[PDB]
């Protein structure tokens, strides 16, 4: 389907276009410092009080009141910042879905992006000025529907291998990531 | 004309790197790609819609979701790479035998031959147990994604094939 994903974000338009799309924490991180990026979705979900610098995932929300949301809350204090409006690519995971009853988070209802979103993807963006978002939905020219439009999230049974809880997670023993855990779990 | 090309293989064997070569001519510093990335690619009158996924072997599942409506499989292996020659055979067969990949034509790129112990094509080819493969209609060119040696090489059959 041709459903979208919203995420609240500080980097202004230009900034993401010469990044090539939304890029996760850890691509500056592996480029700079030769870190590997974080792929576990569980170490993507807690954090840290932040993103981790190392993280691999770029969070989305479902609606454009929950991006919002993240905006007021989380980007609180920016005097402008952007809701990127974003197309369903088999990269992106439901959260609350993969992770299940241990998702650190659930309120957030976050739909997470492994390995970051293309510029391609991006529909386009809405712009918060003090809170207030009068303003229209700003097209993207780079923005290819065709590459998406038949392209949906991936399944949380695909995100099970991906969650990343530590070895020692009570959930390792349990359905359905047992099935996907790692020897001695 | 537009084809779309899916490229697929394991972690490590050069596909950013050619999909790049191909889109700016130029090999460029790569980082492993855990998502995915898709850039439309134009030589002889033919428009390649090319996707670029990650092949560490926990994404390697979500593969499968990127089927639907490819024309052609570009399947990079690193020659050097003799530990991991099996695990890359399995992995293609495992593409080219789902449902929907299965009118897709098949380039291999038999990529790192710069590289003094890479394996050569037809060794590729043996390695990659498609050698009683007359079903479908493939392709082994030996590559080296760094100098762009045999990418347009395979494009090239990948164009006459289409
Ligand atoms: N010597 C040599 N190195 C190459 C060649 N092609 C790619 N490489 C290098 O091998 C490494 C892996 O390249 P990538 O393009 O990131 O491989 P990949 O298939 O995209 O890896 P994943 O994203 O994990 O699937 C990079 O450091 C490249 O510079 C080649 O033809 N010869
Ligand atoms: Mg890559
Ligand atoms: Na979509």
């Amino acid at each position: 389907n041709d459903d979208k994903l919203y995420r609240a974000d500080s980097r202004p338009p230009d900034e993401i276009k010469q990044s090539g799309g939304l890029m996760p924490r850890g691509q500056s991180e592996y480029f700079d410092r030769g870190t590997q990026m974080n792929i576990n979705l569980y170490d993507h979900a807690r954090g840290t009080q932040f993103v981790r610098h190392d993280d691999g995932y770029v969070s989305t929300s479902i609606s454009l009141r929950s991006a919002h949301l993240v905006g007021q809350t989380i980007l609180s204090g920016h005097s402008t910042y952007y809701i990127y409006v974003i197309a369903t690519a088999p990269n992106m995971f439901n959260v609350n879905d993969v992770l299940g009853a241990y998702s650190p988070h659930p309120d957030d209802q976050d739909v997470s992006a492994l390995g970051g979103i293309p510029y391609s993807q991006i529909y386009g963006w809405y712009r918060v000025h003090f809170g207030v978002l009068d303003e229209q939905l700003h097209r993207n020219r780079g923005y290819r529907d065709r590459y998406y439009s038949n392209l949906d999230i991936a399944p949380a049974a695909d995100g099970y291998g991906l969650a990343g809880f530590p070895p020692e997670h009570r959930a390792w023993r349990e359905e359905p990531w047992i099935h996907h855990a790692p020897p001695g779990s | 004309k537009e084809m779309r090309i899916l490229m697929l293989g394991l972690d490590a064997a050069g596909k950013t790197t050619i999909l790049y070569k191909l889109k700016l001519g130029q090999s460029v510093t790569t980082i492993p790609t855990v998502g995915f990335n898709v850039e439309t690619v134009t030589y002889k009158n033919v428009k390649f819609n090319v996707w670029d996924v990650g092949g560490l072997d926990k994404i390697r599942p979500l593969w499968r979701h990127y089927y639907t409506g490819t024309q052609g499989l570009i399947f990079v292996v690193d020659c050097a790479d003799r530990d991991r020659i099996d695990e890359a055979r399995q992995e293609l067969h495992r593409i080219i035998n789902d449902r929907e990949m299965r009118d897709a034509i098949i380039l291999i790129f038999a990529n790192k031959q710069d590289l003094p112990d890479a394996m050569k094509p037809h060794e590729i080819q043996e390695k990659l147990g498609l050698t009683r493969i007359r079903d479908r209609n493939w392709y082994v060119q030996p590559s080296c994604a760094t100098s762009g040696d045999g990418l347009y090489e395979g494009l090239t059959w990948l164009t006459s094939n289409y």
